[PDB]
This record gives C-alpha cells, structure tokens and sequence, in this order.
C-alpha cells in the first residue's frame, strides 16, 4: 500500500 | 530476517575475463545495497554503493545494476591483483545483511 | 585519518575486557560508529553501533544485555564494554566509521584486533 | 526508478519520478507527472488534478480534538480528460510504458512560496504540530465542485528544499567598547567565526577578546546560538529559543586582557522536550535534523510567505560589581549540494 | 391566532409580530413582515428606523466580568420605519386597522446564503453564554444610522431559522472493504448497514455488521461509534468532533470463519452534560433542548463558508486478536420531521 | 528654551526635537517637524529616509525568550531626508543655523483618525511588555526603503498623542427608575445623581441616592460601584470590563418607606496593582502612572477600527428582603484638566 | 415584562 | 400499541408495593410515561412522572420522598415504588405516554388498576 | 404554584340534538397549553381537543373550541346518544397540572 | 485651609512622640505629604513622606527604621511616630503638601513645632 | 549624593539694587529646581519654580534662569521688606537636596 | 547615553 515504485523498460 | 545468498562460489580468472556476480533477496529494497572486496586478513573495502554509485578512485572494470530484489555485481576484465574474495551487503533495514565470500583458483 | 583500537588478547571467559577506538580527521557529531566481527573460514557481521546527533543504540540478539557501548565527544573516542566474556565471542573486530547524511556505507576502517576466549 | 500510488478501488493511479525538488532563487524543475485511469468505469465524469501549499495542524488519523486550521498559501488545478506544456523525456517514456489510457499533466511552482517546515510537538500540545505541506491530488467527478470519493481520488506529498550557495561571503566578526561613568577607564570586547557559513553537525569554533580597562573585573563568559522563527499568516510574529550554550568562569581583571577559542556543537539530542524548536519538514512522521536556514531571493519580493527562520551567537561578559554587556552575530546554516 | 408584542422601557415605542422561527426550503423562506407603533409627538424630530442582523457572539448580556463580546457579524440591513418611505401582507393591513395610524408597517426578505440557530455546550470553567449564532431584530429613532442609541428610542428582540425533513428517500446505507495480510491471499472482509439514510431524534438505529475471515488471525473484538462532526469558517477552516454514542461488542471470529449479527444505539443528550463543545440546535435565551440537527445544505455550490455547520457519521471496528483491527464508516442525517 | 537630541552608534547620524507629546483638539494637532544631521562621507552614497509609524505591540524589546511581537501596524508614513526634496518652521531653522548644513528638516502631520497611548497592567503569570498602542518614529540610510537595516545606521525614537479636558460643561448626570414587583400596584422607585459630569484623577465623587418603598419587602443593602469600559477594534469587534473602585452599607428601606443619602467614592491604583487587564495611560519605557484616562471621540461618525478604546460609568443596586434586587448604572468622564 | 401576546380582532 | 400494568390489591398500611407498566409501539427514549389517579367521585391526578431523554423526574408534593419512579430502556417499561401505604392513596392508577417532541397531551392509557389500604 | 381552575356548568338536559357549551376558567393566563378529554365511568380518558383548538383524529365535527385569555371553552353543536358522557378539562404550561371535576347526562 | 501639629514638648530621648497634621482645602488622595526638619542657625531636611495614590513611602538614612509615617483618608490626616530618639533628633519639624499630577514644589506649609529630646 | 552649593554667602543692599544668587550642581538637572524666601522663625514660601516659572502672586521684580548645571536666581530691585534668608532646592531624584541659606542685611 | 538635551542658542 502507500507509495510504491516501478521501473522504466526499454 | 533479510535473507541473504550470493553466487557463485568459484571461478578461473587467468588475466582478462568477465564474469556476473549476484546477491539475491528475501524482500524487496530500492537501493540500499552495496559490496566491498578484501584480501584475508586486512581492511574491507568498498567499490559500489547505491546498487550502482561506483566509490572514487575505483577503476572503471567495476559495475552493477539492481532488478528488484536481485542485484547484479559485474567484473568487465578480471586483473591480476583485483584477484580477490567480494562481499555484498544490504541495509534497508537494521540488521544489515551480507554474504559469504568467492575463490580465486586459476 | 586515522583510526586505531585497544583492549584485546587471550582471556579466560566470564570476564569483561574494555574495547576503545579513537578517530582522527572527522568530528564524532557528524558521524556514527559501528563495530562488525568476522571468524575463521567466516565473513564479517554487525555486532552494535551508536549515533551521537540522534542518540540511539542497536544491538544484535545474540549479544543483548552481554554487550554496552558509549562514546565521549571531548575525545572523538568510542568505546564498548561486553561482559562475562564466552568463548563463541573470539573474533576479529572492527571499529569503523559513517556519513551521518546519508549513511553510505563502511567507508574508513580500523586496524582490527582479534580477540580470543576459551580454556585452552 | 519511478513512484507509483493508487485510489482504494486500484481504477485510478498516478506515475511520479521526484519527491523533492531544488529551488535556485530564479528556478525549480517542473511538476512533470502521469495518470493512469480506463475511463469505461468513470463513463462520463471529467478527470482533474489539483495542487496547493497550505498550512495545517492536527493529524488525519482521526484525532479528538478541533484541529485543521486549514488556511493555504496556494492553490493551481488541471485537467487530464477531457484532453486540452509538451511531455518532457520520462513522460512520454512512460506513455509508451504505459498505454493509451495514461494521460500526462503538468505545473511549474512559482518561485514566491515557503520551505517545508514542523515544529517539535508537546507532551499536551500533542498530535501531528502545525507547519507547511506541499500536496497534490488527483480526482475525477462530473464538477471540481462536486463532492468527491475515495474511489474517484489518490493523493500524495512532496518538498521544496534549499542547498548551500559556491559563492562564500566576508568573514564575521564583532566588536564593541563600553566606557563607564567616572573616567575613560573602558572596556572593549570582540569576536569573531570560522565561516559564515556551516554545515549540520559542524563544530563552531568562536574566538573572543576582551580589553579591560575599566574599574572593574570581568567574572564569567557566556556564550550561545539561538534560534530565530517568524511568521506572517495575518499577524506579523517572532517565536526564539536558545539552542545551544556554554559558559566559562574565565576571568579578566580591570587593566589587563585576555583572549580564547571557545567551541560549540548544535544537535538534537538533548533537546527533545522543546516545544516549540523547527526541524525542516519530514515526509510522514520520521526523525530529521533542525531546521536548515532558509535562503532569501535578492530581491524584496512580497514578503508574505508563511514561515520563516535564521540564527545568531550571543556572547556576554560577567563582570563584578555590575554591568554585564553582550554582543552578537548571524550567520547560515545548511546542507551542501548532493552529487 | 394570537400576535407577539415587545417595547420600549418608556413604552411609547411598541412593535408587533406573528411568527419567531421560519422555515428553510432551499429555495425560499417566509419574509419579516413586522410593524412597529409610535406616535411621534415624544421624539418629535428624529428618524425612526429598524434593522437586521445574524451575529456570531459570546459571553452573556448580563453583566458579566470577562473579556467577551466577539461580535464578528455575518449579514446586516437597515429600513426606515418614518418619515414614510413590498406591500403589505394580509395580517400588516388587519394588524393596522387594529392598531390604528401610528403604526406602520415594514419588511424584509431572508436570503438563502446563512446558517441556522445553533449553540455549543459550555464547559465547567466557561462561564456565560457559549460561542454561537443568532437572528436579531432592534428598532430605534435617531438623527442617522450612525447616532448614538438610548434606552427609551429602541428596542430589540430575537428570532431563529429553522429547516426540517426532507419529502424524498434515498439510497440504503451500507459500507464494507477486504484488508488481508502479508502471508498469503488470505484475506478480511468487513461490512455493515443501517435501517435508513434518515431519521428523528430520540429513535433507535439498528447496525446490520457482517464478517469474512478467511484470515490468519482471530477477530477478538468489535466497537461500534457514531460520532458528531461540525465546522466552523469564520475566518480559517476549522474542523471539531466527538463521539456522541457510542457501544463495544464482545462478538469473536476464528480465521476461516464467517459472522454477522445486528446491534442498536440511541444517541440521547442526558448523559453528556459536561462534553464541553458538543453542538445543539439555538434555543431562545437560556432553555434546554435537544441535540443539533443535520442541518441541510442546498444544492448549489455556493460559498459555503458562513459561520457554523454539522454532520454524523457512524464507525464500526473490528479488533483482532494478534494485530491488524481495522474499521469503517457511513454518514447519514438526523432532523426533525415536518411540523402538521 | 531646551531640545532633545538622539544618536546612532555611528555618531554621525543623529536627530533633534523640542518635543515628546503633541495635544490633539478634535481638529487638529502640532506638526512634528524634527531635524536630521548627518556628514555624507559615512554612508558614501546611501539615501536617507526618516519614518512613522503607530503599532500595536506586546513583549519586550530586551531579549525576551517567547513568543512576542504580534506587531499590527495601524498607520505608517515615510519622508525623503536627503538628497533634497511644509517649509521650515521658527525652531527647525534656529537649529539649521545652530548645527550647520550638514544637518536637514523633516515634517509630519498626525491625521484625526487614530487612538491615544496606553497600555494594560501585565499580569504576575505572563511576563514581559503587556500589549499596548504606541507611536515611533525611526530613521535610517539605505540605497532603498526594502533594504536590511543595521545599527550604525539608524536611530529610534518614542513620543506620545495626548487628550485633555474639553472646555465646555453639560447636563447634570442622574438616573430613576419606577421598578415595582408583580404583587399590586405598589413599587420601589429609585434614584441617584453625581457632582458633576467630569473628574480629574484623585477627585473624589459623592453619589446621591433616593429609594421609594411602597412595595411589599424591605431592602435590606445598598451597593455602588464605578467601572471601567474598554473596547476593542483591532479585527474583531470585542469589549473587556472591570470594576475598579466599590463600596456598600447595610442601609434599610421598609415598605411604604423612603430613603435618601449621600455616598463617596474615589478611584486609586494602590488597592489594584494585580488585575491583569488594567488599562493605564501609555507610559513612556516602564514607569509608574495613572489610571487611564477616557479618551474623547470627534464629533462625527469616522470609523475609528484602531484597537484600545476606553470609557466608565457607575452603578448602583439595591438589596431586598424575600428577592427583587434591582440595579442602574449611568456614565461620566474623567481625564486631567488643560496643563497651563 | 420580556415579550407577551395580543387579539387578532375582527 | 398497548399498556398494561400489574402490582397489587387490598394492603395493610406501612408498606410498599411495587407497580409496573410496560409499552409496544413506540420506544422509550423517545417519548416520555405518566402516573395518574382517580378516586371515587373525583377525577384524574397528576402523581409523578419520568423524562428518559432529558432524565428528570418531578412529583407532587404530597408524595415527595414517599415516591420513587424509574424506567430501564432494555425493555421499554417502567417502574414506581411508594413506601409506608395509607389508606389517602387507595386510587385507581394510571400509566400513560407523551410525545418527547413536543408534549401534546395524553394519547393512549393504561388498564389502570386499583390500590386500597386501611 | 398551584394553577387554579374550575370548570361550569355542571349537569343538564340533552335528549338527543342540543348545542351547549362547556367552559374551564384559570387564575392566571396561559396561550394555549390546554386540552379536554371525555371518559365513560370506570375506563380509561381520551382527548378530544388540544391546543385549546386543535381537533384530534377522527373525532366527529361536532366538537370545538376557543380561547380568550383566561377563559376556556368548548362547544359542542349537537349533542348525540352515543356521546353522552361526563368530560374534562386539563392545564399544563406549568408543572404541576391542573383541570377540573365532570359533568352529568340526566335527560 | 490650613496645616497643624501635635504632640510636642521637651521629653526625655530614647522614647517616642507622636506626630499629627489635619488637612483642610484639599482631598488627601489626590496629594502627598512631607515633612522637613530645621535647626538652630542650619536650614532645612527632608526626613521622610507619604504619596497616598500609589502608596509609597521613603526616608533619610539617619532616620530609616527609626522614623514611621501614616496616614487616613478618614480624617483627611497624616501622622508619623519616631523612636529611640536622640538628642539631636531634636529640631523644628514642619508639615507640608504638594500636588501629585505633578511634583511643582512645597506650595502650603504647617505652623510647624519645635520638637526637643535632652537629658 | 546631589551636592549644593548657592553662592554667595551674604551681601548688603539698601532700598534698590540688582543681585543674583546663584544655586551650583554636582550633576546637571533639566528644571527639577526652585528656590524659597522665608523670614526667620516662619514658614518658607516659593518664588521660583521649574527654574523659571515664578509662582503667581508674585511681584515681577523676581527671576532667574537656568544654564546647564547652573541655577540663576536674580533680583532686579531690592524691596525694603524682602530682605531675608533664601533657599534652592532641587529634587529630579530623591533623596531631595537644599542649600545652606543667604543672610542678606541692610546697612 | 539614553536621553540627552541641548541649548537654544
């Protein structure tokens, strides 16, 4: 929950 | 606790080569991981930090890169006194955490 | 910059031996001191370690209540005292230093002394 | 790499690559943000983001007691669909990450507005203590005016935040001479810093003189750093607090001279308890260091932004048999630049 | 059918009225329609003239010892009684044929942007009358609008807004949401309803409460609140609140276990005498009277920001056995029915 | 004939004035119209500017440890000392030929529309400089009038605006009332009258006071006080109220019954040094004065929205056996007489 | 005294 | 909707007897209960009563102290006690409601019973 | 205090169609806190009328009512078989209450 | 108006002797009393006084402790007794008022007495 | 302390003359100083007050001015039935100070 | 230094 994150691809 | 495991355990390195080595994860952490080599019996020293802030004065062969809870530590060209054992270690959260070790046998 | 340590040697258990490290090159209000031991065929492991501007302490399980840490700013000196020494606590230790903002890792490190406890 | 944050019903999320955000008196990056919604579940109201500084008190965690004097410094809102400046680099990289359905949006901050800022609570002036919050929110309704839900909205923080300045200033230094009332029998007192500037968690050296010509001897040395703190909500307000302090019974005595380097160290620790003292604004809930001193533009500007804060030293001289006299210096306190 | 009359302490000035309260329908309210009776053989040269205002005040009007007096007001309106200066309703006319030609007649119309009536309940150490809103009325004779006042050339006099249940139902209330923990799917599904989205003062409601556990923990306890929230916008948005009635429950639920029971609360004023800012509807001087109702706002946007405003919800709680209770909630409305 | 004069730190920069408190008439006030002497070479190029102001203000100037200075300015003014720029008066131009070129006129004129100095009396709990009202005037050089200031250079100054005893008496101040209980026709009239409409500090006042008991109970005391009024306009409209001088006697009135005789009271500080929220006249840095005195409005309406205001009446009550006490009260001025 | 009530007449 | 009452009959005088009226149809807190009495060729009386939202209690004066009353909203009835019986307050009782909001009269009655001491 | 009343008249003809009236009188004024009922010997009271006018449901038209300061009255315009009966009247802008004493039928 | 004294004589020292002075013409409470003391062929000492507005006293070193002064508005009145006299405590004393609203100098005087103390 | 000092000590004058006598300071005063005449045995009386303000009811042959520390008292004609002692006093602070008196005598 | 007068000339 909150905040969370993720990545750019390519 | 913050399950740690590194591999592999063993390489040969006659001068020049270019090998992977990983640190692997229980949960996830953004970036607080870095490692640091040493020959036995002396001080600790870092190279990499932030899963990819690379320390001063290291010679540019040294890199990673972070997915997820997997952290990649690279050797672009193994060199004839960077034979070395390498630990990695994690501190999103107190306790820190931290591997093992790795050989050197040509 | 320096960093330098004391206290140690082969001694029988149930005692308490006094651990200092004192540092040079950097005021102790803008940095944290840790100490972390490593065994025979063994790699490293955090052991306890102070903050002075928040002034907090931590502790592994393992060593809760058997150890005490301190240090006094008027020195830039840590200490640690642990007590009814044990065998499983021979190791080499270490005392060695951080950024307070933002911790980034070991990035200056003591001699390291061992420090043995048995019988024999 | 990048932030994410959702609605409670997981329709609605927004994408984000900062938190915080450098001012350079003349400049801060842009608001640069994405939202993700497939409108077949909203199916005919209107997609909206909002975005304010306001000052607040009392905590959201469903608090007993009057609380929320909820008056903002700024408001700014923006509309995402219907579709109405170009995506930076990372918005339009993470269109293509995300699809068709995310839609980008966008503010510049204006360079008027405070720092992030909290005071330390009390043990009865309890709850989340007044100070300054930087927020954005996103939601969808048929109006701005319309009341909206929690599946229909996510919400989010962030920080406006200072670094030290290359450019150092003139050394710092004071001084002064008391002449007393029989003769010209006189007393002159001086001192003066390291720098003018400091880091958090320095030590401060002050060195300080003193000629004693007069009839008297000199018993103590007093010295401190105070805290500073102003506020311009409707009222003009000053609030001050002694933060750190020494003292030393290093006598002069009447036709003699003296001089010493006298050190001294702010920190945290020893003052939990005073309610009242600044910190620089945390995130949720988290322990910081004391509150950075704010940088000014060059110029005057309007002035009439929220909280304010800056220290001094103080010194004194004790004397015998009467006439104390003190004297005074600023100077700045603040993060270096990160890498 | 009777008619109020009030006046001066000289008596030569006198006003008659029919109504004190007046009814809110979000769209209009019954106008003032007041006459006031002089002969002005006793002022003889001044300017006779009556006025409105709602004011937000403290402190009483008695003689008090304290710094009081906050009188920030909210809406203000002047009309002049003599010389002669709209027409006048069924009972102004027969009131004057009653009252004869010294009585003249005047008028005013409320407009729909201003709150009701309301109070707060004094604490222990406050003392006088608590912080609320009033409706005035005072009349008087003078030179200007700006001129000093006296006892015998005025008089005064306090009246109240009012609204009352609407004639259309709403949707059913009900709320529910999943938490689950970390291990697993394994999740928590909460839920509840009440009878309806209205009701009278003094009546029960029923809370209908349901619970999936297919948890790792055991459900240990359950609480059930409902709570009074008001809003206060004079100048800063500020917000109160208090739980006004409240019941725990000693109901249990094992992991993988299912449960649901219904309960019922009363909310009623004779047990809180002494929760100091807990909100009533305005009484005239001094009286006792019940808690305040959810006063209704209109369908317009509007400002929105004028002195005092209210709502309810209820909360319901699980508490559970090794961590993790969670809770949720509903709003809904409390006003008097329509008066035959 | 004797000046004031006044310095920075730097010495160069220094001012000269003949007066400290100027006599407001209701239409008008003596200019203030000081002097400035400055040798340039100090500030190099730097323009000088003298300023006005009057501030509310509360906490001390030295060094005080709390939160303080809730600084509301009621009305700033600014003038241009050099480069050059009504004309100078008899001692503005004896003191341009006693101090030299180097030193240069300035000139204010105090509006009609602003308060007189004064101040409260701190309680024992808080600490520090009570809130008051003051006027300052302050000069200073800088390339602009946003600039930071420093010691060296600037200077500071505190004078005073001042009321005095208008020339002209009025009507006698008395009071009656014919009050009467419920029982029958029969009543308890009452009545009371002063010396005089106005006082000088330290007079003192008889009150005469007459009852007529034709009512069913005997009064059984008598009391009497004199009060103090003070308003406040700063942004809310807010009064505060004490009495400050009081007397009693156990005189009795029988029904069918009439009484009459003369009381005296005098105010005085001695007996009232503690009741925080006493007003006194503005006192220059701290010293000891006098109960403050009433201010006198104009004549017209104005506005007036400037914090402190100030008034008193007496009061007077009477006691009754077997219930039906009764009171009145009624105003009078009191302020010093016109220095010679 | 306070308020009180009167005829309609008529 | 309904009122019924029980308690008692024919006492010697000194003692107490306890009486009770409980209601449907309506809920308690928000309405409020009346005692009356009649006696042969005479009409009603006011005894006492009991307010369950505000909690007061008022009584007339010859039975102040003698009277107690009391109502427990668990059950939606209430309750009177009076002590040390004379003969004077052999009556018919009765039980009775009101609106809380606002009083309006007495719009349905209990069975009433008879009490009688001598 | 103890509000005085008293009621009148106290008992007369009614062979079935009348028009009578019955009155209660106070010893002070009140606006309209007052209210009458009817009751058949030995069973329980009922309103008919309150407010001093306000008719309660369902009773039969022929039953009314006026105030005029300290003077009650009802009317009854035609008086009926089934409403033979005694009545009552009650005062309540004090506690305590207050009313009065009945009426007869003798034909 | 007028000013008067009391109480004097040839006493013995060490004693005490009370001191009185009625006032007329003006209100006590809006006034403040001195008193000054003058000897053979010298001028003349303030020993002490009362401003009853503010209610404050104050005395010569010689004669702190020694010296009490009062006053009531009852009898529009000041007083002052003095002890462990001595011998040349004796002097003419002299009774005097002044204005409070403000200080302009001794504008109405006492008759004033001789006052004597000797073995 | 305040110290005093008037000066001269005494000097003769018959019927006219212009004299001053002069009142001198430890410490300067703004106006806090005023000066007295008195015959011998009797109550002393004003003449001159904030260091020129004489007191009214007086004959205009008085005066005097201040300087700085300096204190002027002055007669411009010498009246056949001053002739006395006189006294300066000064009292900006308290404890109050007083001269030593100034013997005038005919010839 | 506080307060501080001079002369007229």
């Amino acid at each position: 929950s909150f905040t969370r994150s993720t990545v750019d691809t390519m | 606790d913050i399950q740690m495991t590194q591999s592999p355990s063993s390489l040969s390195a006659s001068v020049g080569d270019r090998v992977t080595i990983t640190c692997r994860a229980s949960q996830s952490v953004s970036s607080a991981v870095a490692w640091y080599q040493q020959k036995p019996g002396k001080a600790p020293k870092l190279l990499i930090y932030s899963a990819s802030s690379l320390y001063s004065g290291v010679p540019s062969r040294f890199s990673g890169s972070r997915s997820g809870t997997d952290f990649t530590l690279t050797i672009s060209s193994l060199q004839p006194e960077d034979f070395a054992t390498y630990y990695c270690q994690q501190y999103k959260y107190v306790p820190v955490t931290f591997g093992q070790g790795t050989k050197v046998e040509i | 910059v320096q960093l330098v340590e004391s206290g140690g040697g082969l001694v029988q258990p149930g005692g308490s031996l006094r651990l200092s490290c004192a540092a040079s090159g950097f005021n102790v209000y803008s940095s944290s001191i840790h100490w972390v031991r490593q065994a025979p065929g063994k790699g490293l492991e955090w052991v306890a370690s102070i903050s002075s501007y928040y002034g907090y302490t931590y502790y592994a399980d393992s060593v809760k209540g058997r150890f005490t840490i301190s240090a006094d700013t008027s020195k830039n000196t840590a200490y640690l005292q642990m007590n009814s020494l044990r065998a499983e606590d021979t190791a080499v230790y270490y005392c060695a230093r951080s950024r307070q903002f933002w911790y980034s890792g070991l990035d200056y490190w003591g001699q390291g002394t061992l420090v043995t406890v048995s019988s024999a | 790499r990048v932030f994410k944050k959702s609605s409670p019903n997981g329709k609605l999320t927004v994408y984000l690559g900062k938190r915080d955000f450098v001012d350079h008196l003349d400049k801060v990056d842009p608001v640069d943000g994405v939202v993700l919604v497939d409108p077949d579940y909203l199916k005919d109201r209107k997609v909206f983001v909002t975005l304010t500084v306001a000052f607040r008190y009392g905590r959201e965690d469903c608090d007993v007691l009057g609380l929320s004097f909820r008056k903002d410094l700024f408001i700014a809102n923006y509309q995402a669909f219907p579709p109405t400046r170009p995506p930076t680099r990372l918005q339009e990289r993470l269109l293509r990450k995300l699809g068709q359905h995310a839609h980008p949006f966008f503010f510049t901050i204006p360079q008027n507005l405070p720092s992030s800022v909290t005071l330390q609570p009390g043990p009865e002036d309890t709850g989340k203590a007044l100070g300054v919050d930087f927020e954005i929110r996103a939601f969808v309704a048929k109006s701005l005016e319309e009341k909206s839900h929690k599946r229909n909205s996510v919400r989010l923080v962030i920080r406006k935040v200072q670094f030290a300045p290359e450019k150092p200033g003139p050394q710092p230094s004071a001084e002064t001479t008391r002449h007393f009332l029989m003769s010209d029998r006189s007393l002159h007192l001086e001192a003066s810093l390291d720098k003018e500037l400091y880091y958090h968690g320095e030590p401060l050296n002050v060195n300080v003189h003193v000629t004693n010509n007069s009839t008297k001897t000199v018993k103590k040395i007093k010295v401190s750093v105070r805290q500073y703190a102003d506020i311009v909500l409707f009222s003009t307000a000053q609030y001050k607090v002694p933060v750190a302090q020494v003292e030393q019974d290093d006598q002069v005595s009447p036709s003699s001279t003296f001089s010493k380097v006298y050190t001294i160290t702010p920190f945290l620790a020893n003052n939990r308890e005073k309610r009242g003292l600044a910190l620089d604004g945390k995130l949720k809930h988290e322990d910081t260091n004391l509150a950075s001193s704010t940088i000014v533009k060059e110029g005057a500007n309007k002035e009439v932004l929220g909280i304010l804060v800056s220290y001094r030293v103080k010194v004194k001289l004790v004397v015998s048999r009467g006439g104390d006299v003190s004297v005074e210096l600023p100077f700045v306190l603040m993060h270096p630049k990160p890498h």
